[PDB]
């Protein structure tokens, strides 16, 4: 079948364009916390298998299995040790901007997927990680939990069901290693915020030593209406083991750059030509996109053309969906000078803890500076490919992958173009001798 | 009891071992910079890295435990390419401080590099510069050598005892060391010179009277306090040039006053 | 910025710092919000109250003084203090302007409007201005990338959809106080220009919406089909 | 900027070592000294038959 | 006959079969010494401090 | 001051300072001390300087990169190689 064109009743997020009043009136009003207490009457292992049966995926980039992921947890601490469910609403990554949407639109779907999660998972508290550029959406997240207490739906007789479950807001600064889960959890732990060598993982060994898991805010704000919709509902959306609906923020050169909800495995261009208006100065316009976030290597639009969105039809043509973030890019565009402002983005964000990512974000910043004025060589190309290479797949987390794939696609897709550019150069400016000495700072 | 393989012999280590240890029980030697047989195990540096079937990922030796039947191939190429990438990108912003450097003639990083690493550079660009710190008469700081491997750190929490170590910053721009200038008054100070494997921190008072390869060694012990000290002399010629600590595991472990 | 203390006359140990009795009730509350043994888990938070209490930065005295609050070495409070680049160390500006630099805001005219904001406030993208009012810096992705491009004031409100006149418009409005939240433009929130596309439909958006479900029943037939294929 | 194979990944450092027992050695002293018989079971065919599977 | 090029003063290139087979051995050395790498300055310093390491064996040449 | 108290040690890197210089056409036989005081400071523009000691490589001393983003603004610094001292420009 012909993915997308969602009717206006499955939306989950109906208040994303502020169409009503966020807090406790207009959640009851829109049908939050409704037979919650039904919810937590039955087992957690069946919460369990409901999300597992009904196909949700992780949303924060990676794209994991939510209900086995969760089962990953333990069933029972013989130490006394309590659990913990930590929900990261931290969101750096470029081009994306759907939590912001969600929290500062509705916050009461957000508890009321924690608690159920943290029921399913047995968990005794539940602590949100928001970074600290969210001001207002964590000040109307606070204010969604205070009614939340005052209402008598988390904390001591939470629904009435004898489970005790407290939600609290821990506000991070600005760091984008902090969206890492490891790294979030030493940053709530009165530390830097570097992320830690697994094994051990989180649901051995997480938060303060007890098991401990980080979910995105989408999956735990969508796990609810899951329940109460059912398994089947949402696995209805999208391809196989692409089940459920999606949060596309779209934005760039594009002519109506928005943040929307639609059909997973939605095609690009029928997504783009649907709701964003087009690409600014039509379709032939188009030079490249990014589906994901910037961590996602870049796509040309010989495979736009075609290209579906959503994990595997994404990861067949060498990108991924990621945070569902959509960048469009004009035939103005250069993509060298993006894909250096990229770079130049993961340089400041790397924690320095491990050696490769430490000195290869600079290392990459530096030969793409040269690279964007011509003054380079031919080798140079494929010494940064090499470099990458080197790079990638070699560090404590996954932040190093990040900063390698776009230079990665960059390379790849436009190989022609940085050669004409250094082309041009050396052919404007003539020299013989080559100095030993380093290159001039930039 | 598990068995695993390293370069295709069989051996047999306890389930509890890390790569790293059952490779030095079976006298295969790995490569290491921040890993210390008395300090906690931090995996910052990637210099141990090798190559294991099934496995991806290259898997550092010292911070990941043995899984029975596992082969560990410290001989194959993938492993030579794993400490080449490591050791260049360690040596991109190492300064050019060698005949100035202390550590000449002991540095880990040059017997390392010469060993495993490819042998030669393409980085043509600025380095990093650090200014130096104050830390007293007995410690030297030459802090642009630093590979921020917190070894010192490690040792100034947990053996040392004091707190006064740390990294501030982020990235490639963190440093090592008080936030404030403070000396670092302590007993037991100098020994972390001899933790630290770069001349990042070196002997003030042993400041450029010696090369390692023109002295004479002597094995003794301590008289300056009533715990008999096992201690290493060194001299050239009629002069004695430093002392430094043994191995004992009954008296001072490691460590001398 | 240097990851190390700068010598300042007007930041040195004998700076005197101290807690607000408001500050105090706010720190026991967020000590109530951790373990009993984990009070090194909000040093996050109270840096934060200083932040607020202190014009915009954290002197040295009161990091000083929460590592002696949370029982904590100091080391710890200088490291969570400088890793974070949102906690200034050093006095600032009286608005901290944060433009956005990163490609989706660069694609839209960030420099632009940065070279607008240049040439209004008379300072330079990463400094402070003579007179103390301005300081610009720029800043990462903010995560307002569909209203772009887009800059933050005093790590406090966000500004979006910006142009080289409205910036200017909005540097007044801040001067005079009477700005106006969100985006400069007729844009309402995240729904783009031009109108919506999506969630047209309005009686089922304006109603009581229910969507009820016998979990009774589903229990009870989820139970009696994993009992039936064990057996 | 191509510095991955400046060092040699092929020598020459190959050795080949053979070794021989005694030309003039016959059956059964080899399997005597092999420790597969002992010197009271000579000439018998049943102790030549199971030193001599033993050995191969 | 070039005017300005070195050949043109003689027909002996000592380096025309050795830059014409090890090209990418030939560039690394006439580009990096021991003044602007960190890895050939440690090379340096090994060399010259303690020398090079032979590896254990027995071996026998004649000319 | 005096060269053995504590503030003339702190600022000298512990060591008993000379500031008539002349004692080390003795102790190092040489008056190279003399005539590098000689030199005046270099103020650069930019927060990090390269020194190599002459006009080419191998020509001087191996490249080397100070910082002079110091502590206390304006600190000068000297090379290790050769006693040439540098400054940040206001
Ligand atoms: C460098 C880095 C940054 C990340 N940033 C985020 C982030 O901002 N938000 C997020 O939800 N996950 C982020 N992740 C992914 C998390 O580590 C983790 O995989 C995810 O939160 C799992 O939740 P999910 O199953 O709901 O996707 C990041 C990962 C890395 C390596
Ligand atoms: S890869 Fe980079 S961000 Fe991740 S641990 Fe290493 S230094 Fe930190
Ligand atoms: S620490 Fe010193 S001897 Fe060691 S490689 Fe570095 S500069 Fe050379
Ligand atoms: S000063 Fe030396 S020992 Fe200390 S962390 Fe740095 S490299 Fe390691
Ligand atoms: S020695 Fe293993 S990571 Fe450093
Ligand atoms: S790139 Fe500017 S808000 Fe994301
Ligand atoms: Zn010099």
């Amino acid at each position: 079948r012909s993915y997308g064109n969602l009717k206006d009743q499955d939306r989950i997020f109906t208040n994303l364009y502020r169409d009503g009043d966020p807090f406790v009136k207009g959640a009851l009003k829109r049908g939050d916390w409704h037979q919650t207490k039904e919810i937590l009457s039955n087992g957690p292992e069946w919460i369990i298998d409901e999300i597992k049966k009904s196909g949700l995926r992780g949303r924060g980039g990676a794209g994991f299995l939510s209900g086995l992921k969760y089962s990953f947890m333990p069933k029972v601490n013989p130490d006394g040790r309590p659990s913990y469910l930590v929900i990261n609403s931290d969101e750096s990554e470029p081009g994306t901007c759907k939590d912001r949407e969600i929290l500062r639109n509705d916050p009461h779907k957000l508890v009321e997927g924690a608690l159920v999660v943290g029921f399913s998972m047995r968990a005794r508290a539940a602590y949100i990680y928001i970074r600290g550029e969210f001001w207002v959406e964590a000040n109307i997240l606070q204010q969604a939990i205070d009614e939340a207490y005052a209402k008598g739906f988390i904390g001591k007789n939470a629904c009435g069901s004898g489970y005790d479950f407290d939600v609290y807001i821990h506000r991070g600064a600005g760091a984008y290693i902090c969206g890492e889960e490891t790294g979030l959890i030493e940053s709530i732990e009165g530390k830097a915020g570097q992320p830690r060598v697994k094994p051990p993982f989180p649901a051995n060994a997480g938060l303060y030593g007890c098991p401990t898991t980080v979910t995105n805010v989408e999956t735990v704000a969508v796990c609810p209406t899951i329940m109460r919709r059912g398994a089947s509902w949402f696995a209805s959306f999208g391809r196989p083991n692409n089940a459920g609906t999606k949060l596309y923020c779209i934005s760039g050169h594009v002519n109506n750059p928005c943040t929307v909800e639609e059909e997973m495995s939605i095609p690009l261009r029928e997504l783009l030509e649907k709701h964003c208006g087009g690409v600014r100065g039509g379709w032939d316009n188009l030079l490249a996109v990014i589906p994901g976030g910037s961590s996602v290597p870049m796509m040309p639009k010989n495979v736009c053309d075609d290209v579906l969105m959503d994990f595997d039809a994404l990861k067949a043509v060498g990108s991924g969906l990621g945070t569902a973030a959509v960048i469009v890019m004009d035939k103005s565009t250069d993509p060298i000078d993006a894909i250096l402002r990229l770079s130049k983005f993961y340089k400041h964000e790397s924690c320095g803890q491990c050696t490769p990512c430490r000195e290869g974000t600079g290392w990459i910043v530096d030969v793409m500076e040269r690279l964007l004025v011509g003054n380079a060589d031919y080798a140079e190309i494929d010494m940064l490919q090499q470099v990458t290479q080197q790079i990638e797949m070699h560090t404590i987390c996954a932040l190093g992958d990040a900063a390698a794939w776009p230079v990665q696609g960059l390379i790849k897709n436009f190989r022609e173009e940085i050669e004409d550019r250094i082309d041009s150069y050396h052919a404007k400016h003539p020299q013989l001798k080559k100095s030993r000495k380093s290159n001039p700072q930039i | 009891q598990i068995e695993i393989f390293i370069d295709g012999k069989p051996a047999k280590v306890d389930d509890s071992y890390t790569i790293f240890q059952a490779c030095y029980e079976n006298g295969v030697i790995v490569p290491r910079f921040c890993y210390h047989e008395r300090l906690s195990v931090a995996g910052n540096c990637r210099m141990c890295l090798v190559e294991v079937e099934n496995v991806p990922k290259p898997v550092a030796a010292c911070a990941s435990q043995v899984v029975p039947g596992m082969k560990i191939k410290t001989k194959s190429e993938k492993t030579r390419i794993h400490r080449g990438n490591v050791m260049e990108f360690l040596l991109a912003n190492h300064p050019l401080d060698c005949p100035i450097c202390d550590q000449g003639g002991e540095c880990d990083l040059q017997d390392i590099s010469s060993v495993y690493g490819y042998g030669i550079s393409r980085y043509n660009e600025y380095k990093r510069a650090v200014e130096d710190k104050n830390y007293g008469p007995l410690v030297a700081t030459s802090m642009n050598r630093c590979i921020h491997c917190t070894r010192c750190v490690r040792f100034a929490t947990q053996i040392a005892g004091v707190e006064d170590l740390g990294k501030t910053g982020r990235g490639k721009a963190a440093e090592i060391g008080t936030y404030v200038e403070k000396t670092f008054n302590t007993e037991l100070s100098g020994n972390v010179v001899d933790v630290c494997p770069v001349g990042a921190l070196t002997n003030a008072p042993y400041a450029f009277t010696s090369r390692p390869w023109e002295l004479k060694s002597f094995y003794t012990s301590d008289v300056f306090d009533t715990l008999g000290s096992a201690i290493q002399v060194d001299t050239r010629g009629p002069e004695i040039m430093r002392v430094l600590p043994r191995i004992h595991e009954e008296i001072n472990e490691e460590w001398i006053s | 910025r240097l990851a190390a203390h700068r010598k300042n006359d007007d930041n040195s140990d004998s700076v005197p710092f101290e807690f607000t009795p408001e500050n105090y009730k706010e720190i026991e509350k967020i000590l109530a919000k951790y373990p009993l043994k984990q009070k090194r888990s909000a040093v996050m938070p109270l840096l934060y109250l200083v932040q607020e209490q202190n014009n915009n930065w954290v002197p040295l005295s009161a990091m000083k003084k929460i590592a002696k609050l949370l029982e904590m070495p100091e080391i710890d409070v200088y490291e969570v203090a400088t890793f974070y680049t949102m906690y200034n160390r050093e006095p600032v500006g009286k608005f901290h302007l944060q433009i956005c630099g990163t490609t989706p805001c660069q694609l839209c005219g960030s420099r632009e409007i940065t070279k607008a904001i240049e040439e209004y406030t008379q300072t330079k993208l990463g400094h402070t201005s003579a007179d103390g009012k301005w300081t610009l810096e720029e800043v990462e992705c903010l995560g307002a990338c569909s209203n772009a491009p887009m800059i933050q004031v005093n790590n406090k409100w966000v500004y979006e959809d910006l142009t080289t006149e409205n910036v200017v418009k909005l540097l007044k409005d801040l001067e005079s106080g009477t700005d106006k939240k969100g985006p400069q433009n007729h844009r309402n929130q995240v729904e783009g220009p031009l109108g919506r596309s999506t969630l047209k439909e309005k009686d089922f958006l304006s109603g009581e919406i229910r969507f009820s479900r016998d979990f009774a029943k589903a229990k009870q037939d989820w139970v009696a089909q994993k009992e039936q294929e064990r057996i | 900027h191509n510095i991955r194979y400046h060092h040699e990944i092929h020598t020459s450092d190959q050795t080949y070592h053979s070794s021989y027992d005694p030309v003039g050695e016959t059956t059964t002293e080899r399997l005597v000294r092999y420790g597969y018989l002992n010197k009271d079971q000579v000439n018998n065919a049943e102790a030549v038959a199971a030193a001599a599977k033993e050995f191969q | 006959l070039n005017k300005e090029n070195f050949n043109r003063q003689t027909t002996v290139l000592p380096h025309l079969v050795l830059s014409y087979l090890n090209k990418n051995d030939y560039n690394l050395k006439n580009t990096k010494n021991d003044y602007n790498s960190m890895e050939e300055l440690i090379t340096h310093f090994k060399y010259w401090s303690k020398g090079l390491k032979v590896e254990s064996g027995y071996t026998y040449q004649s000319v | 001051l005096n060269p053995y108290s504590y503030e003339a040690l702190k600022e000298n890197h512990w060591l008993v300072s000379d500031s008539s210089k002349k004692n080390s056409e003795w102790t190092h036989k040489s008056n190279a001390e003399q005539l590098i005081a000689k030199v005046p400071i270099i103020y650069v523009d930019s927060n990090i300087v390269r020194c190599i000691g002459g006009t080419e490589i191998n020509a001087g001393h191996p490249q080397v990169y100070i910082q002079l983003d110091t502590r206390k603004h304006g600190t000068p610094q000297t090379c290790k190689y050769c006693g040439l001292r540098y400054a940040k420009k206001m």
